[PDB]
């Protein structure tokens, strides 16, 4: 819970328009104005809009912002693939006496068919079982929105415990990648018949499956 | 008057912006009336309400000071100017700039044909730690002089009984300028620095308490 | 107008503390300098501001008690620190503020009113907590399973970065080296898999470089089919 | 505070002493300072140390001030030093009266 509610995501294909909204209270968004961010992999955020509905200098005028009552939002039209990013909605909080965010919508410009993601999933290797660990490495390429899930399994029952996730990142060719690391005992690794590294990309599920032998 | 003091009119509260620089044979002030800007006093307030009446003006003439080395325009939330935070329009709070206070020189010369009247002012905050915020030092000081005359004035850090939820103040001074005399303003803070001057005329103008309503 | 430059990033252990500079090439003095953070995986993170004019500080509620932030006018420098450190801070630091005047500046106002929309964007800090100290890493052969992939798995070292080439950089086409995953235990792992035609297993050799300059370690492993 | 519906008159004054040593002495400090306060009015004064004439053998002096406070209003003194505190205030009141100066005797 952020004290300004957005949707996680939202998406186009170029040309298209989107709306963003972002949801307070009367103590934030309805005595406040409302400040737009856009926040690209490894840089600053870059300020779109400020005092709810003027645009920052050199910003292009089909980025609009809005506020009425207790919410805001943020227009986006004539998509271009450059518009892919993270927004934040930001305000004062007067019960708090300080900054309130939003939670971030992922914004995906679809400049390219949606990409469904290329899974390698390694085992561990022998070198590592004689060194009393075990893990394997699941590795996702060439997807696209970046943004994925990862779940593993043990034959065929969940595995929470052990597990590292990255956040997806830019590959040198516009589509994302992301790496997965299961930690085990080289007793749990050999005691199963396999296991699986599964990859939720925009609700569709494809998985790797390894087994000891 | 409506809601205004002719002194009210006089400094610039916002309320009274319909004022400026219009004319009278009788200004009318009703005991309804309010401040409702920075909360100030003027020692011998009735002499400059009188004397004003009885020029029977409001006409300012605007004029180019150098404030090089401060900052201009210091403004309160006790004095709001359609929505937002202001000043007296006639008056210039002056600030530091970058953490320095420059002692103030500064001079203007009356070349005209007739007086001019100026109003200023000296700001006493609530705190020292006001003090050094406002001003970047401990102690400020204010002489207004012309060849035939001087007014120095020193300013009193402390806290006063809040007006509109502010315990600083303002005092009002004035200063009449004959032509080939000169103003010089000498300061090292709380200075409220005047705009520019009224002018000041004579004749048959006065001023009046009264609530009866105007009639065609 | 003014640019906002940040200390370089930072490594501390958990319970220790740490604190961050931001120099603004002129006076920046007026208007609240904001302090905002990103976790990884996690969204921008209001932590304070101070409004320097005043020295008046306003600070998050998960931050009071261990977050500290200072301006001094005389240097145009702002710091942010931020003592007991947990995992939980391991985040990008930005400092931050807005290229607003005004004809007239207010004198006597409360906090809210100094806070603006944020145009001036210092670079970033990175500031890790972690409780392990500088560690090199353990490379292991991910052996292959019409194409194959093949790779190695750099696991367990500290701090970035890493570099790996391929038979000493002579083997470029077809490789994609990941970025790290930050681990529970405060070190980092990534792999470089190479994808080559799966008919040139059996004669082409495969020798992934490794090398990590902050613990000046280096490592060569032959990658064969199991 | 005044929080009477008549006005109260606040008499009150401030020891300007004949030496620093009785400055030192009487404040344990160099120099005092005096501000006396209401929302519509403010009065500030700075003792001066230094010799009078001695009368009935006293050379430093004590300076008297007034002040009056509307109800609704509120009296505030800030001092540093050398302040010859009011012990409450005196009504006023409007009326007939008067004063005149005579060495004529009182008759019944
Ligand atoms: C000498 O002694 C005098 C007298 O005691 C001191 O004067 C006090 O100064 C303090 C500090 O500013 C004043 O504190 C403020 O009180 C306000 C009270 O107003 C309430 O009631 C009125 C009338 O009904 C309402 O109009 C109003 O809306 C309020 O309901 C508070 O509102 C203020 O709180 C605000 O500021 C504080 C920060 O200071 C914030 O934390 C709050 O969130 C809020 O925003 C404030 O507390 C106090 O009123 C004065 N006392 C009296 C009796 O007048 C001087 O300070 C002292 N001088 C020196 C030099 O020390
Ligand atoms: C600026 O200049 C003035 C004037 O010169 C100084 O004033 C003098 O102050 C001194 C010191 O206080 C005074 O000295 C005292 O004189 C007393 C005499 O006063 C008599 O007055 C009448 C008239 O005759 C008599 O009827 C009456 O009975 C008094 O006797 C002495 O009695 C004092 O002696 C006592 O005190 C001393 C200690 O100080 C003891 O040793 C003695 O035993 C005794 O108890 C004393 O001598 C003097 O009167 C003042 N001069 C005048 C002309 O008024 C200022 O002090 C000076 N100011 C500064 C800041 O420098
Ligand atoms: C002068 O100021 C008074 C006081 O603020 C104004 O009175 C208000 O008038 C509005 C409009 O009718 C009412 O809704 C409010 O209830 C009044 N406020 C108060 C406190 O009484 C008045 O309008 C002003 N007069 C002029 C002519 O400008
Ligand atoms: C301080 O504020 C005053 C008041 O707004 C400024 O005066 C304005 O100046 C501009 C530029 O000449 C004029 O076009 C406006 O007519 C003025 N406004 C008013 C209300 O008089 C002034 O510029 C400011 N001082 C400085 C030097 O920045
Ligand atoms: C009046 O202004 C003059 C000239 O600015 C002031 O002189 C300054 O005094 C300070 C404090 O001693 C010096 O450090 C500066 O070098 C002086 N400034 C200049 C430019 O000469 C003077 O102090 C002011 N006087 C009063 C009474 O305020």
């Amino acid at each position: 819970q952020s004290v300004l509610t957005q949707p996680p995501s939202a998406s186009g294909t170029p040309g298209q328009s989107v709306t963003i909204s972002c949801s307070g209270s009367r103590s934030n968004i309805g005595g406040n104005t409302v400040n737009w961010y856009q926040h690209l992999p490894g840089m600053a955020p870059k300020l779109l809009i400020y005092s709810s509905n003027q645009r920052s200098s050199g910003v292009p005028d089909r980025f609009s912002g809005s506020k009425s009552g207790t919410s805001a939002s943020l227009a986006i039209s004539g998509l271009q693939s450059e518009d892919d990013a993270d927004y934040y909605c930001a305000s004062w909080d007067d019960s708090l006496n300080g900054v309130v965010f939003g939670g971030g919508t992922k914004l995906t410009v679809l400049g390219q068919p949606k990409a469904a993601p290329s899974v390698t999933l390694f085992p561990p290797s022998s070198e590592e079982l004689q060194a009393n660990k075990a893990t394997l490495v699941c590795l996702i390429s060439d997807f696209y929105p970046g943004a994925v899930t990862v779940a593993w399994k043990a034959d065929s029952s969940p595995v929470k415990a052990g597990v590292e996730t990255t956040t997806p990142s830019k590959q040198s060719n516009n589509k994302y990648a992301a790496s997965s690391y299961l930690s085990l005992t080289p007793e749990q690794w050999k005691s199963h018949r396999s296991y699986s590294c599964q990859v939720t990309h925009e609700g569709s599920t494809v998985e790797k499956t390894v087994a000891p032998t | 008057g409506e809601n205004c003091t002719l002194i009210d009119a006089l400094l610039g509260d916002p309320q009274c912006d319909g004022f400026q620089n219009k004319k009278w044979d009788l200004f009318v002030e009703r005991s309804k009336a309010y401040s409702n800007c920075y909360p100030y006093d003027v020692p011998d307030y009735a002499s400059l309400r009188s004397l004003v009446a009885s020029s029977g003006t409001l006409e300012f003439n605007n004029e180019s000071f150098n404030w090089t080395g401060v900052t201009q325009n210091g403004t309160s939330s006790a004095c709001i100017r359609r929505s937002n935070n202001s000043f007296f329009s006639r008056l210039n709070w002056l600030t530091h700039l970058n953490f320095k206070y420059p002692a103030l020189n500064v001079t203007m010369p009356n070349n005209e044909q007739f007086d001019k009247l100026y109003i200023w002012g000296v700001h006493h905050p609530g705190t020292d730690k006001d003090q050094i915020f406002l001003y970047a030092q401990s102690s400020g000081r204010i002489t207004v002089s012309t060849k035939r005359s001087q007014q120095a004035v020193i300013p009193n850090i402390g806290s006063r009984p809040r007006i509109r939820n502010i315990p600083s103040r303002i005092s009002i001074y004035w200063t009449i300028v004959k032509p080939g005399d000169i103003l010089l303003i000498n300061s090292t803070g709380n200075l409220i620095a005047p705009r520019g001057y009224f002018k000041i005329r004579s004749g048959k103008s006065s001023i009046m308490r009264s609530d009866a309503p105007i009639g065609k | 107008e003014v640019q906002l430059v940040e200390s370089g990033a930072e490594v501390k252990k958990p319970g220790s503390s740490v604190k961050v500079s931001c120099r603004a090439s002129g006076t920046f003095y007026k208007y609240a300098i904001n302090w905002v953070r990103q976790a990884p995986g996690q969204g921008l993170e209001w932590m304070g501001g101070i409004i320097p004019f005043f020295g008046t500080t306003n600070y998050a509620q998960k931050f009071q008690g261990r977050l500290t932030i200072t301006a001094d006018g005389s240097t145009n420098t702002a710091y942010m620190q931020l003592d007991s450190l947990r995992s939980e801070d391991t985040a990008v630091y930005y400092c931050a503020g807005p290229s607003i005047t005004e004809s007239h500046y207010c004198l006597d106002c409360a906090a809210k009113d100094y806070y603006y929309g944020l145009d001036v964007w210092g670079q970033g800090t990175t500031v890790t907590v972690s409780s392990a100290s500088t560690k090199g890493p353990s490379v292991f052969p991910l052996a292959p399973s019409g194409t194959a992939a093949l790779g190695c798995l750099v696991k367990d070292y500290f701090p970035e970065p890493v570099t790996v080439s391929w038979n000493s950089g002579a083997l470029t086409s077809g490789v994609h080296t990941f970025p790290a995953v930050l681990q529970s235990s405060g070190l980092y792992s990534l792999s470089s898999v190479v994808t080559v035609p799966s008919s040139s297993l059996g004669t082409q050799t495969y020798i992934c470089n490794v090398n990590h300059k902050p613990s000046n370690t280096k490592v060569d492993k032959r990658v064969e089919p199991k």
